[PDB]
């Protein structure tokens, strides 16, 4: 028995944690009948609450259960002030702990919704109705929480006609300005959104998912003359973040380049069964990359690099160099299921050591986030420098076949 | 190797020095038989805090930082009941939980606080919506006077 | 009720700015006109403080410096035996008149260890090496004070000046080594840049301008690179981030061309990661609290996900404190963990600080105390038998300010329960301070009684309200203090001296009777 | 061959320029740190008996003089000089104290530092009757013979310079930074001595920096609310800060990592054009270690302003007693025919365009015009202003590096005639003038080299030695200017197809060791 009488003078750190723990999923019900309805006095609710659930849900227009739910319910979970709460909250972190929040173009308004993990919609929200309460209640006077930027446009699942129905809108009133990312997933959706993208002067991160549509627009490759379909260079020098989701292996042809893309920062790589990282160029900055439950591991090809410039056998290599030793830092994490190997203070010291670092260093090419998640299927033995084993910008939560991991 | 600290009124609990090791802001007192103050929670609370705290010292307590064993992970079996006791008790307990900064009890508390939530009906919905004065009265007149006719 | 909350901790981080770190440091202005030029006299004084040094006094002097203060040369210089076999080339050294360059910077050097090793040094020991008269027969203002007295504070004074009255005589200005940055950051732990700030401020643009015309960016060796370069690399990175983080701590608007271009969580600036650990995570610590503090002056507030950041990085630092090895009769090594224990300490408590003023987040008071009640707790288990020394780093100097200028200034508008217990007691340890910092120490015992007689004006004068703010003899004094530092450290005045001829130039009775009988226009000294 | 050959030296012959005529032949002192003496001895005493020579009627005619002539240079800092009659008599009695102030004697440091740049340009017969030559000669006693042409207006300039910076380091501006270091400077370093001391006068210039910027000032424009003091307080300050900043770009290189010219950004009446020709000078040049070459649409944007450049002064019109105008307009025409040919250069030798050599060599007329007028009668002073010993070092290296591979007309009479004008310059300038004498009698030599041994080439790639002779010298330049060897010897403690022996015929007879001291 709940009440929001109180939880709105909780601590809001709590208030955090606690949404923190309630990701999309607010409400929880989810799992020769010629669709008759068996609804009292409905006709007129599939009208006006069921025109639009119908496309986005099509899955549950049958509905052995569950058909009488979302008419009713979202009569009002867009005015609770509990998931109203929520998008006070995560105003004022400008979005990080649940955004999900992109931009859909039904019942002549433009409804800024917001979807589930499932993509079931479940709120929606118009542009001044928006930002009269949801804003300004959190941002009492000052101008830099009165910018909006983290709303993303998202076309997968808009059918097409919706799509270039919701370009038209922005250009005679200015929201292109408010517009964050833009999430992909030849295709005739995606290169009308590329060559409508002329001037938004918002753009952040990029999400492409598969294969055929990475290989024609985000490596370059060495061509460089497309008459058509401009990815124009004036806003070209805006872009912080690479998202990619699911491949099979990312350089089939020859190469996985970024020659241009000068200004990118962050790469998220997702459940993707072949990496091979001497493929990508690694332009000239970029501090984090990261990889999510990845089933094959070349892993940079440089051990035996070091093997070679320090002129030993790779059995010397390890019968004597490798002592195991565990002094007392690194019963601080758990980590169990690895063995840490290290190199050695007394036989190699001062003196062709610091040049390992240098080989390692060379090849590392200026990044320090790596963030490897689960992991299976590793070939060549993983290698850490001491200035990223130590202060833990590695991390391998969930590691369940990875041995002779090694830090120099 | 039993180490003490002292509770809101003040009371004195002996737990041992590796049980006492989950509350790592007692962990920044341990620089240095050693008594510390939680002037913020009461007796009971952290009877239920050090109970929680002995019987899961038996165990494994993931990464912390990953979003993978936060956002999606089982209660307990245990501690469904053990942390169902009432619904002011738990917001007492989870502010216990910020203080001592055993984060792993504090998430522990927020699965039953989350499992109240996922599962309220929508009837309350109907009544408790504009508990706080949110939208002024001549919209919220309005909202029922775009929906007038579904109930 | 209370609305002044809102409204008045903001303006307490304009204040907690605007006084407690430059109008008690970093103003020293006097008038020009005054002020005597050195032609001599600042000459020929330290001839007599060179042979009053003796030789065996030197090296029992260095025997101190290796056996116990091992945290604080160690970025500097490493090794010691060196500087054995350098003070042996001294005591030879002296009798040429033609003395080069080179051992004359080895001389700014070793007396920068001189200095900072008479800083630290213990009277019990100091009493019985030197004597005190020979000082007394040069200058007669008293006849009978022991060291502690305030003859430390002199010689620590006249040590410093003509140290750099000999880098004076080397002309430095022509002949830019490493050396010269290495004197700073021997000499940056001695509390001279409060004595004198424009002296340092100039010097340690000079200090800039050594190390950054020397164009090295990358700190990790290479491979197509020599062994003794490669380890004049990394101690070359050593010395760089000692500066920056001796650079922080003299920060302020009195220099403005400052080396600071880093990161550490920010998720020009330049670098980020070219060293691993041993001491790199003094500067980790810094960085973290320059993040902290560059907002006393902004005017804009802090996200949340920032300081839930920082302290995420301080659960990982708690353990990095204790991952250094342990040396169980190694008394530099406890000297070390002290350090670590009060940084920590001491941005964490800025942090939960912060914290309370703009989000009053849950137990964001009582944290705030339980992180004074441990640093009163390490200040007296560093009080009893064979370990007194470690409270003169001058940054117990800061801390202490900050902690009992906030304190003083909770106590003035609201009277919580156990937070006179800690006020009283932190105001009883603030006189049981080590004692030489001579008139800091005093003037912030001065106004700490201030606000403590500004505690009596709260409640006995009634308020007066405008309708949505209260009007109150306080919240116009504490505005004009700001004001009067305002007027004090805008140079433009000295620009109207500096050129041309022409010169520039019931509230009230309550408001100009506590200016008069408590002016603030005291700290010029 | 084929005309290949052209663009494989001229963008490497930039790379030449400014590692050669700007750095190592201007400001690298090579120094070796065991050989300098302390200060107390033969660096204090001797300057105060440089000061005797100084009594009162010669320093007021030297003011009388220092009105009527000058007025691009004093205006920097003064306006009219009659605070300067006044300060120098209580000057004058200021001589009979004992513990003097902070702020008499940075009044005695700035008059110093105006007798120091004002005898910089006497003409010799002048400063015949208002010095005498016998006075000098017992202590640096080289000869005793030789006149004021000779030696004395570079020693003596150089010490009363020294003088100056001895009564700066004596009242220890670092703990006082008043404004009058910055003013201090902008006067003195007029004069040669930032060629004479690079090392001093780069981290004074940044001394100077701590002195000004400081002050936190942005707002610069005149007012209505306030006291006139402010107004004009202002006007002066304005003005220090561009001529400053210039000031600062015509010392800037790699032994100064402090600059204040990075933060200006690129686009009475005449000083405030004096700044606009340097901003537009500075993006000429910034392109070595930035291998791009410049795109063509900045080149004719500049090459239309300055016909406005010429448009307005055009409508000056000078008098004739006023030397004064004189020396204003011959810095005009003469910055203005300086950033017009050096960009014509650019065209030249990234687009070898047509009638740019035409325009070029009409383009080296106007300088030596300018010179041939200033030579017959009371005219002779201002060549002695140290931009001229840039351009003239920019001019004579490229004309002779254009004549030593390419073969032009008429172009070979420009250089004889330009090579006697470098030997017909004021002796003020002295060693440096002998070094680029030396450098261009180098060129010459290896202009003999290059007609008496022919290329040979296997694939595609040059072998002929001349090209090897000025890889070494870069890389040569590079290894002395090297400073982590001044940081080893910091530490101190730690110890610091023909082409086979067919360089060491030249480099062994002409080193390039023969620049530095």
């Amino acid at each position: 028995s709940f009440n929001p009488v109180r939880f709105l003078e909780l601590p809001i750190d709590i208030r955090k944690e606690v949404y923190f723990h309630l990701d999309g999923n607010f409400c929880g019900a989810h799992p020769g009948k010629p669709s008759y309805k068996r609804s009292k006095r409905s006709k007129k609710l599939l009208r006006y609450m069921y025109p639009v659930f119908a496309t986005y849900l099509n899955i549950f227009e049958y509905s052995p259960q569950l058909i009488e739910k979302w008419l009713e319910y979202a009569f009002w979970l867009r005015y609770d002030c509990l998931v109203l709460d929520c998008f006070k909250v995560n105003h004022l972190y400008d979005g990080t702990l649940i955004d999900a929040l992109e931009w859909t173009y039904l019942d002549n308004e433009l409804r800024l919704a917001y979807f589930n993990k499932a993509s079931m919609l479940e709120v929606w929200y118009t542009f001044k109705e928006y930002k009269k309460w949801v804003i300004d209640s959190v941002a009492f006077d000052e101008l830099d929480l009165l910018n909006v930027s983290n709303i993303q446009f998202n076309i997968d699942n808009l059918t097409p006609q919706l799509v270039d129905k919701c370009l038209s809108i922005l250009e005679q009133k200015d929201l292109f300005a408010t517009i964050g990312e833009v999430q992909f997933g030849t295709s005739i959706s995606v290169i009308r959104t590329i060559r409508s993208m002329e001037s938004m002067k918002s753009l952040r991160k990029i999400t492409v998912r598969g294969e055929k549509l990475y290989e024609l627009l985000i490596n370059f490759h060495g061509f460089r003359d497309n008459p058509g379909k401009t990815i124009s260079y004036i806003v070209k020098r805006r872009i912080n973040e690479i998202r990619l989701s699911r491949m099979n292996q990312i350089s089939r042809t020859g190469l996985a380049d970024f020659t241009r893309w000068d200004n990118l920062q962050k790469l998220v790589l997702s459940r993707v069964a072949y990496i091979d990282l001497n493929s990508i160029v690694f332009p000239k900055n970029f501090k984090s990359l990261t990889m999510k439950r990845v089933s094959k591991i070349k892993w940079w090809n440089i051990e035996e690099n070091i093997l070679k410039e320090l002129k030993v056998d790779k059995r010397t290599f390890k019968s004597l160099y490798i002592k195991e030793d565990d002094s007392k830092f690194t019963k601080f994490f758990n980590l169990r299921h690895t063995r840490i190997k290290e190199l050695d203070k007394s036989e190699i010291n001062q003196i062709t050591y610091l040049r390992c670092q240098a080989i390692v260093w060379l090849s590392f090419r200026t990044l320090n986030h790596i963030k490897l998640q689960n992991v299976s299927e590793v070939f060549n033995n993983i290698i850490v420098p001491r200035a990223l084993f130590d202060s833990k910008r590695v991390e391998i939560y969930r590691c369940e076949k990875i041995s002779q991991v090694l830090v120099i | 190797s039993n180490v003490v600290l002292v509770s809101g009124e003040g009371e004195r609990f002996t737990v041992d020095k590796k049980i006492a090791e989950r509350s790592l802001l007692l962990k920044n007192y341990l620089n240095d038989e050693i008594v510390m103050p939680v002037p913020n929670v009461r007796s009971s609370v952290l009877q239920k805090v050090i109970e929680w705290a002995e019987h899961h010292r038996d165990s494994n307590f993931p990464d912390e930082d990953d979003d993978d064993s936060r956002k999606s992970a089982p209660v307990d079996s245990w501690d469904r009941e053990f942390l169902k006791v009432d619904q002011e008790m738990l917001y007492e307990i989870i502010l216990a939980a910020n203080y001592l900064n055993i984060k792993p009890l504090l998430d522990a508390g927020c699965k039953v606080v989350a499992e109240m939530i996922r599962g309220r009906s929508p009837e309350e919905i109907r009544r408790t919506f504009n508990i706080v004065n949110d939208f002024t009265p001549e919209e919220e007149a309005a909202i029922r006077r775009e929906n007038e006719w579904a109930e | 009720s209370k609305e002044y909350l809102p409204d008045l901790l903001l303006f307490w981080q304009n204040y907690e700015y605007w006084i407690t770190n430059i109008g008690l440091y970093k103003t020293k202005q006097r008038d020009l006109t005054r002020t005597p030029a050195n032609l001599d006299t600042d000459t020929e004084e330290c001839m007599f403080w060179m042979n009053y040094l003796q030789k065996d006094q030197s090296f029992q002097l260095m025997n101190f410096a290796m056996e116990n203060l091992g945290a604080l040369y160690f970025g500097s210089i490493g090794d010691i035996s060196e500087l054995y076999l350098r003070v042996e080339q001294y005591w030879d050294r002296r009798a040429d008149k033609n003395h080069s360059v080179d051992g004359k910077y080895w001389d700014a050097l070793i007396w920068s260890v001189f200095t900072m090793c008479i800083y630290y040094m213990p009277v019990e020991k100091l009493a019985e090496i030197f004597s005190v008269y020979p000082l007394h027969e040069y200058l007669g203002s008293n006849k009978r004070l022991n060291w502690e007295d305030g003859m430390q504070l002199v010689m620590c004074q006249n040590f410093a000046r003509c140290s750099l009255f000999q880098l004076k005589q080397c002309d430095f200005m022509a002949h830019p080594d490493i050396r010269l940055v290495q004197a700073y950051l021997i000499l940056a732990t001695t509390t001279f840049p409060y004595d004198e700030p424009l002296l340092a401020n100039s010097l340690l643009t000079q200090c800039i301008h050594t190390f950054k015309n020397f164009h090295v960016d990358d700190f990790r060796p290479l491979l197509n690179d020599d062994p003794v370069e490669s380890i004049a690399k990394v101690t070359l990175g050593r010395i760089f981030y000692r500066l920056c983080g001796c650079d922080y701590l003299q920060s302020g608007p009195r220099k403005p061309i400052a080396l600071h271009t880093e990161v550490s969580s920010l998720l020009n600036v330049d670098v980020y990661r070219e060293e691993n650990s041993t001491e790199v995570l003094y500067w980790k610590i810094i960085s973290l609290d320059r993040d902290l503090d560059q907002y006393l002056n902004k005017s804009s507030k802090p996200p949340l996900k920032t300081l839930d950041a920082i302290r995420r990085e301080l659960d990982i630092f708690q353990y990095k404190v204790d991952s250094l090895e342990e040396d169980f009769r190694s008394n530099n090594s406890r000297f070390q963990k002290f350090i670590a224990l009060f940084q920590i300490s001491t941005v964490s408590w800025k942090l939960f600080k912060m914290y309370l003023i703009y989000y009053d987040t849950a137990d964001s008071l009582l944290k705030v105390i339980h992180y004074s009640k441990v640093i009163i707790s390490l200040i007296v288990n560093n009080f009893h038998a064979k370990s007194e020394f470690f409270n003169r780093h001058p940054m117990v100097m800061q801390t202490i300010t900050r902690v009992v200028s906030f304190i003083s200034f909770y106590q003035i508008f609201v009277e919580s329960a156990a937070v006179k217990q800690l006020l009283v007691d932190l105001t009883e340890l603030t006189a049981n301070l080590p004692t030489i910092f001579g008139s800091k120490l005093d003037k912030l015992v001065y106004l700490t009684e201030r606000l403590s007689k500004l505690k009596l004006l709260w409640d006995k004068v009634q308020l007066l309200d405008s309708g949505d703010s209260f009007y109150h003899p306080v919240f116009k004094i504490l505005q004009n203090d700001i004001k009067i530092i305002e007027l004090k450290n805008d140079e433009m005045f000295s620009l109207i001296k500096g050129l041309g001829s022409l010169v520039p130039l019931d509230f009230r009775t309550i408001v100009e009777e506590f200016q008069s009988e408590y002016n603030i226009s005291d700290i010029l000294s």
